[PDB]
């Protein structure tokens, strides 16, 4: 694998001050730099000279062979403005890891760890795990932390130092079914007379599939059909299929469902016509 | 694995700014050339930028009663634009040297702030299906 | 030759406030020492100040439909205000030497500015049948 | 007749510079100055020296005599940057007339007049009175004008300046009857059980004065009235009137008559009642 000069697995240079990397290999390609916001930032050179070196410079370094060796060294570009980078929001899918993305450009502090944005108290089963290389992570999201203010905090020197503010916002894992709702239990209406039926479909998430349907010979599937959602609450999506029929006829009679389906079951109610 | 981002909610938006202040001034980070640039090249980047201006926005208002309030209305944009931000997470490219330099920046006032959420809705709309394989350039 | 100037819509301060922005500043040219002053000493120059500032905030908003928007309120906590200017001209003074300084231009946000429309309002319920036999000196900080 | 040295009836001194006005008489009292806010500045000296002149000192000077005369001159203190004098609101009766007070402090200027304050067409019907001593003064004002926002203008050496916004707020002019309006023209209960009649009261203005009445023997006034009012529109005033009797008797039972009256007329409606 390529040789990085600076010797070492991680290094902690002031930010203003001069950061020179340099890997020798004569397989050498190019280095490679992950930024804060996952983007690679590329130098084709042996020695890569930052001057007056900024905090957001703060990251892994990899060197590339031509032969597919790689080699790493973690920098830390340490600016007392900056202890924490922010910048990315902070998302989270339910019964799974949510990383807030806080990273430090001074890994020679104390008490890396979460507080909520405004002093309160944490979750009692809220646990989080430390990295100073990532950020915190959240272990175990559950539904009750959507919309949670966290900051990252740390001790230095003594003082405390907090960063921006992040807002969870969890992704629901879909595990219910859908909850379908008809108005009427059966109508009907002579020919001509146009007629219109809503149904009110319910879930988690707007990933729910809702259909309607004519069943007569076989479950038909009708395209004209007027779609509208809402966002009731957190964990509330309401879409509402509406079913319009312009002069009706002895052909459009019948039995209508309404089908709606989620990744875990599905729901259907039922109702009645005859012209 | 993204379903229906976008609802009727949008269409609260004219009754939101004519509530809002017109001298009120919301941060956004733009993304310098999003107007004459194609949306693909500035589309992810913004969806991000709405989201957390839209999480800040709603730190500003507080919940009231059952009518639509300012806060219940940005509650509810902010989902939508948080679903887009996953939506444009699994379309997310296999990024390979590229860093021009970070959006500026900038306060809009409500009624440009939402043009351009607007436009990063359609945006949305027209880029499934849609040819996009102009490399994101200065022209 | 003044009738009823406050009506029921200042009950619709709470559900204005937690509408608009709290860290939204409204400018109001505020009298120094209105705190611990009795209410004679500004009243009749906060009021005409209130009078001006709400009717620049109206400017900031546009007339949507009938759900009560910031517009309807603001309008109308204006009208209030605006009556009690010349509720206020009527009992104004026969001036002779009196000059101190203008008011300082403030800003606040809109929890404060109310509290400051509130204690108007209020200053000037007691202000009818009330002695303003007390000073207008500052010097009286132990609250008078 | 006061003697006042600077003999002429204006007088146009620079802002910065110093102003001294002296008026020689041997029943001398004191000076007086009208600011721009009604206000009465004193001097008890015969010599008046103003070090470092501000244009808030423009105005009328007028000394005084212990006899009883008068002698004033006008004094225009030149600011560029503070042609017109600001700070006041804009009231102005409906039929009357309404001084928008932006008097200016450069009184060698053209086309001092009034301009709409975003650049618009005035209404056709507007007239003005331009007065550079006071301001200019809007004639024959309607409900129309009301919320009228007017900017002074005036040319000063062929460029435009403009004073800042002064936003119309007009009086109604009472000719109209109050309009007032109950539920039931008619209703009874048995003795012990509480009742309420809501009166509402309608009128351009707050001025309206409106009560409830017990007419039996005559017409009797009672106290015992809730009051509710509300700004329902530009010129929309509505009153609520609430007779609330708790426990009802043979004693409480006949004609009760809600009255209101304006400076223009009045009106009345009753309602029945019998217990
Ligand atoms: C519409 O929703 C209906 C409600 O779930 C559903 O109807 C029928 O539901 C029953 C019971 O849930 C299913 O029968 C099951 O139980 C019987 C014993 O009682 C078993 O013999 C079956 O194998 C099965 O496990 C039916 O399968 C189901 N369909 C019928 C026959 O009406 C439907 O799933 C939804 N659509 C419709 C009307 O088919
Ligand atoms: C309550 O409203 C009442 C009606 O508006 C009013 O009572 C009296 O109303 C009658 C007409 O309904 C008036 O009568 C006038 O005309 C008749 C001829 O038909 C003659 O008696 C006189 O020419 C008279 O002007 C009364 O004038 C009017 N009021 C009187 C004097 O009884 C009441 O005035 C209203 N309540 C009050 C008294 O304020
Ligand atoms: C929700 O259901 C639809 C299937 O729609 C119909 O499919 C019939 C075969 C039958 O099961 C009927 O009850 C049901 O309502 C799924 O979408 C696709 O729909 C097309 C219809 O032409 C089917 O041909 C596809 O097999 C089906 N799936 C595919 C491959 O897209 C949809 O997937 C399902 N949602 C989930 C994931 O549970
Ligand atoms: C507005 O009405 C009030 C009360 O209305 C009564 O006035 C009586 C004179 C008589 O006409 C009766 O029918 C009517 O209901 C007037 O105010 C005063 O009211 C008291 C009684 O409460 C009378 O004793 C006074 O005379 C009356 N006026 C005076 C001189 O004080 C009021 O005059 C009348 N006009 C307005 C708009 O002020």
């Amino acid at each position: 694998p390529p040789s990085i000069h600076p010797a070492q697995s991680e290094l902690i240079v002031e930010a203003g001050d001069t950061l020179s990397l340099t890997c020798i290999d004569p397989d050498f390609v190019r280095w490679t730099f992950k930024t804060y916001f996952n983007e690679m930032v590329e130098n084709k050179k042996n020695e890569w000279i930052q001057e007056k070196a900024e905090a957001t410079r703060t990251g892994t370094y990899t060197c590339s062979n031509s032969n597919g060796l790689t080699s790493s060294i973690y920098v830390f570009v340490r600016d007392p403005a900056k202890l924490f980078l922010v910048g990315l929001p902070l998302f989270g899918k339910e019964d799974s890891d949510a990383l807030v993305r806080c990273p430090l450009t001074d890994p020679q502090v104390s008490q890396y760890s979460l507080i909520e944005c405004d002093g309160k108290s944490l979750p009692t089963d809220l646990t989080f795990v430390p990295n100073p290389k990532a950020g915190i992570t959240i272990k175990n999201v559950k539904r009750a932390y959507h919309r949670l203010c966290v900051r990252c905090a740390a001790q230095r020197d003594g003082t405390w130092l907090h960063s921006d503010k992040f807002t969870l916002k969890v992704r629901e894992a879909i595990k219910a079914i859908p909850v379908v709702s008809v108005p009427e239990t059966s109508h009907l209406l002579k020919k001509g007379d146009t007629f219109t039926v809503v149904c009110t479909i319910k879930d988690v998430s707007t990933s729910v599939n809702s259909m309607w349907l004519k069943m007569n010979p076989q479950p038909q599937h009708i395209a004209q059909v007027k779609h509208n959602s809402w966002h009731r609450g957190d964990f509330n999506y309401e879409r509402q299929e509406t079913l319009t029929i312009s002069s009706a006829r002895v052909d459009d009679s019948g039995v209508f469902m309404c089908y709606a389906n989620n990744t875990f079951g599905s729901a259907n109610v039922t109702t009645t016509l005859k012209v | 694995i993204c379903g229906n981002p976008v609802t009727d909610n949008v269409k609260d938006i004219t009754k939101l700014v004519a509530n809002l202040p017109n001298d009120y001034m919301i941060t956004l980070n733009y993304v310098a050339g999003m107007d004459v640039l194609p949306s693909h090249c500035w589309l992810r980047d913004m969806v991000i930028q709405l989201s957390l201006s839209l999480t800040t926005l709603l730190d500003k208002f507080s919940n009231i009663s059952e009518g639509l309030s300012n806060y219940s209305i940005i509650d509810k944009l902010g989902k939508i634009v948080d679903d887009l931000v996953l939506c444009m997470e699994e379309n997310a490219p296999k990024n390979i040297k590229e860093s021009p330099k970070r959006p500026e920046t900038r306060s809009f006032t409500p009624e440009e702030f939402f043009s351009i959420f607007n436009r990063s809705i359609d945006a949305f709309k027209d880029f499934m299906v849609a040819s996009d394989t102009s490399d994101c350039v200065l022209s």
